RNA sequence: GUGGCGCCCGAACAGGGAC
């Protein structure tokens, strides 16, 4: 009906074979004799194994997406595929064969072989080639390649008329017009989506938490229920899957509050399942809350109190990082979740004095069109880091060997303050921090330490306050608790006010 | 007609990652298939596209390249056709380029690029896409204007005939020539007409000028140490540039701190700091001795917005070796789209960069990989590039 | 006997920084 090399003929053997299809190549080579799809047979060949479709392995023949809420509700759905693939290359129109009796029959296969290592790409271009001659003739009609079956938009019985026409258009090249489209039931049935126009979903969902186990089942959940939460907004597993690094037996289960958490979460699902459908006409309106502790959600919809989708904001890295910080990544990937659904951006409506943060944004080492929707949640640091002084010119440092070096810092003060920090083995920059939070809790509201590294500067600048080691978070209390606080950083080996006379104990 | 064959030599098919800028670019594509330069055929094989809207325009003009192919095969094209780096800038008023971008797209087009001739069209959401965008001359691939050495000599022959001291010099998208400026512009007014005769065209105005860049002189931390914490940065600064500007010692500077005081312990001056202070400030603000820019070298760059909308963005390949001091402020339209006001001046400065060496290595942006991906789009002006969230050391120059 | 995509994780190359 219609088409569009080589590789950059072949001999491959099989393994111990089926017999319940051991006939199928007979029976099949008919099937394809009247479709053509096949030839009688040049050493060519692949493997071949599997029933009851009588495929073939093609991986030694190698060797040689939209959103459910991502569609308007014009009134039709268009769903068919016509095998689809055998209807439509010459030194590749011959080595399809195989064979393993007990004349090793193989011919010359020379359709499309659905298998091949690409042809998922060329039956998608014809699918557009079809599509070609549609919106030719009325392209006021969506289509999508899902699948190899149809998706199609046309605002009906009326509009139906018209839309078999088309399926019989489609039929010219030998295409399906069969009356056995998944019209009646909205929900895409298939590949786990309960669509429908009033409402977009996932169909497909479960979960039997009643006994202790944490092994493969609770990943299973967690990465379900999340990659499927697209709609089902008031759960998180950033605990959860945070405390199961690399394990596929271990059975050991979570806490009682992560646990709690999770009760909640799966008996919140039980509600109601409506997510709505993709607006043309007006954008959409957008709030992202922070769930505590670190936790974060966020909400794309253009009905108030009817959300149309949902999202989550918990991407963090590297040691510390800010409100601000997961405020920001949460921003670029709720666009591209935009940019995927709609293509536009939705009203950026969340609770920050946007002043307040556009200093942030002057300080940090950082385009959110948006705008400062009131709402209880606190999105703010809790420090305030100065560019000028107050706080007698502390002296915190130490040195130790490349070999262990045993942690043990200390710290000195103008005034005569000094500490030392037996750090059991401990590290040059992770002591140094923590002296210098010793000499911190102690210190009053009005309290400069000098650093003498660049670690504890560039984390300190960059306002850190959430916490992984529980001195960060210590610093991040001792910093909400003090107003004024002025940083600096310097070198060794250079002398200065007091710094060789506390950096005289790298060993002792 | 008439064409050559191949010069080249990498197959990274990648293109990139808008509903309007799709339903915007269609247009162009459309067009250019209406007269015929691009082929619609993608079903096959296994480039990049931007959009861009800057001064002086109303649609969204196409973009394509593909750096990786292009530097890939920018030996052959580009050594056999080697500019001699006319230097001839300094001296002069002012300077445009060429707004034309489809003079060559009416050359005779290459098929055995097509398999390097890579393009892309997306789909929303995965739904309605293009099979592709094809041929020489499409949009860039440096070694084209190369290819299209004949073409701008062609030009260049009557152009410069008419006016000896009107150098012309031939850039991406972009021709290059301190006479009167309204004499550069009719230049150009008769440069386009011309272009018309011999069927070229020529699609207010920038029209960057030499005159205006310089080279910022660092300045000196404060007048004087009266607190040792304006002392602690001036030093701090003096030790990290000392791998710069040598001259930093701190014979007698550790000495200077002599008591163990605090941060801002008002200080006087004696006569040996006093004096060194005086000494290395000139030294520093001294030429650059030893950094010289050889095109054989490439570059590095090093932008950041110095906080306040201003911007500090450099031009140095190796460690201290800054063969550029440029520096940006006053972003018109900008002062609060901290992103796009970085990116107009980054621009203007690759511009810079290709004055002083030619070329505009790769960058190393502040702004999130996310981000910049995510925002490049918005304000495109005009490579492969890196990202920093650097100490300051760029904090020597001026506050 | 296997893979597409996805997901949970791991390993790893490169680069930068620090000692």
């Amino acid at each position: 009906i219609e088409t569009v090399k080589l590789k950059p003929g072949p001999k491959v053997k099989q393994w111990p074979l089926t017999e319940e299809k051991i006939k199928a190549l007979v029976e099949i080579c008919t099937e394809m004799e009247k479709e053509g799809k096949i030839s009688k047979i040049n050493p060519y060949n692949t493997p071949v194994f599997a029933i009851w479709r009588k495929l073939v392995d093609f991986r030694e023949l190698n060797k040689r997406i939209p959103h459910p809420a991502g569609l308007k509700k014009k009134k039709s759905v268009t769903v068919l595929d016509v095998d689809a693939y055998f209807s439509v290359d010459e030194d590749f129109r011959k080595y399809t064969a195989f064979t393993i009796p007990s004349p090793g029959i193989r011919y010359q296969y020379n359709v499309l072989p659905q298998g091949w290592k690409g042809s998922p790409a060329i039956f998608q271009s014809s699918m557009t080639k079809i599509l070609e001659p549609f919106k030719k003739q009325n392209p006021d009609i969506v289509i999508y390649q899902y699948m190899d079956d149809l998706y199609v938009g046309s605002d009906i019985g009326q509009h139906r008329t018209k839309i078999e026409e088309l399926r019989q258009h489609l039929l010219r090249w030998g295409l399906t017009t069969p009356d056995k489209k998944h019209q009646k039931e909205p929900p895409f049935l298939w590949m786990g989506y309960e669509l429908h126009p009033d409402k977009w979903t996932v169909q497909p969902i479960v979960l039997p938490e009643k006994d202790s186990w944490t092994v493969n089942d609770i990943c299973k959940l967690v990465g379900k229920l999340n990659w499927a939460s697209q709609i089902y907004p008031g759960i998180k597993v950033r605990q959860l899957s945070k405390l199961l690094r690399g394990t596929l037996t271990e059975v050991i289960p979570l806490t009682e509050e992560a646990e709690l958490e999770l009760a909640e979460n799966r008996e919140i699902l039980k509600e109601p399942v409506h997510g709505v459908y993709y607006d043309p006409s007006k954008d959409l309106i957008a709030e992202i809350q922070k769930q505590g502790q670190g936790q974060w959600t966020y909400q794309i919809y253009q009905e108030p109190f009817k959300n149309l989708k949902t999202g989550k904001y918990a991407r963090m890295r590297g040691a510390h990082t800010n409100d601000v910080k997961q405020l920001t990544e949460a921003v670029q990937k709720i666009t591209t979740e935009s940019i995927v659904i709609w293509g536009k951006t939705p009203k950026f409506k969340l609770p920050i004095q946007k002043e307040t943060w556009e200093t942030w944004w002057t300080e940090y080492w950082q385009i959110p069109e948006w705008e400062f929707v009131n709402t209880p949640p606190l999105v703010k640091l809790w420090y305030q880091l100065e560019k000028e002084p107050i706080a007698e010119t502390f002296y915190v440092d130490g040195a130790a060997n490349r070999e262990t070096k045993l942690g043990k810092a200390g710290y000195v003060t103008n005034k005569g303050r000094q500490k030392v920090v037996p750090l059991t083995n401990t590290t040059n920059q992770k002591t140094q921090l923590q002296a210098i939070y010793l000499a911190l809790q102690d210190s009053g509201l009005e309290v400069n330490i000098v650093t003498d590294s660049q670690y504890a500067l560039g984390i300190i600048q960059a306002q850190p306050d959430k916490s992984e080691s529980e001195l960060v978070n210590q610093i991040i209390e001792q910093l909400i608790k003090k107003e004024k606080v002025y940083l600096a950083w310097v070198p060794a080996h250079k002398g200065i006010g007091g710094n060789e006379q506390v950096d005289k104990l790298v060993s002792a | 007609i008439e064409t050559v064959p191949v010069k080249l030599k990498d197959g990274p098919k990648v293109k990139q990652w808008t509903e309007e800028k799709i339903k915007a670019l269609v247009e162009i594509c459309t067009e250019m298939e209406k007269e015929g330069k691009i082929s619609k055929i993608g079903p096959e094989n296994p480039t990049p596209v931007f959009a861009i809207k800057k001064k002086d325009s109303t649609k969204w003009r196409k973009l394509v390249d593909f750096r990786e192919l292009n530097k890939r095969t920018q030996d052959f094209w580009e050594v056999q056709l080697g500019i001699p780096h006319p230097a001839g800038l300094k001296k002069k008023k002012s300077v445009t380029v060429l707004d034309v971008g489809d003079a060559y797209f009416s050359v005779p087009l290459d098929e055995d690029f097509r398999k390097y001739t890579a393009f892309t069209i997306p789909s929303i959401n995965n739904e309605t896409p293009g099979i592709r965008y094809y041929n020489v001359l499409p949009q860039g691939w440096k070694g084209s204007p190369a290819i299209f050495q004949s073409s701008m000599t062609k030009i260049l022959e009557p152009f410069k005939k008419q006016n000896p001291d009107i150098v012309i010099y031939q850039y991406m998208d972009d021709l290059y020539v301190d006479l009167e400026i309204g004499q550069h512009r009719t230049k150009i007014e008769e440069l386009r007409q011309h272009l018309l005769r011999w069927g070229l065209t020529t699609p207010m105005g920038y029209e960057l000028h030499p005159d205006k860049w310089t080279v910022q002189p660092i300045v000196l931390p404060e007048k004087d140490s009266w607190t040792v914490n304006d002392i602690q940065k001036l030093v701090g600064k003096l030790n990290w540039a000392s791998q710069i500007y040598p001259g930093i010692k701190v014979r007698q500077l550790s000495k200077l701190l002599r008591g163990t005081k605090a941060l801002t312990e008002v200080i006087p001056l004696t006569e040996e700091a006093e004096l060194e202070l005086a000494e290395n400030r000139e030294i520093l603000k001294e030429p650059v001795h030893g950094v010289y820019y050889d095109p054989s070298k490439d570059l590095i760059a090093e932008i950041q917005k110095q906080g306040q909308g201003q911007w500090t963005y450099q031009i140095y390949q190796e460690p201290f070796k800054n063969l550029k001091t440029g520096k940006y402020a006053r972003m018109r339209g900008a002062h609060t789209n901290d992103v796009k006001q970085l990116t107009e001046a980054v621009q203007k400065i690759t511009t810079e960069s290709i004055v002083i060496w030619g070329k505009t290595p790769k960058f190393k942006l502040p702004i999130q990989k996310e981000t910049w991906e995510t925002w490049w789009t918005e304000y495109w002006q005009a490579p492969e590039w890196e990202f920093v969230n650097t100490p300051p050391l760029v904090k020597l120059w001026y506050q």
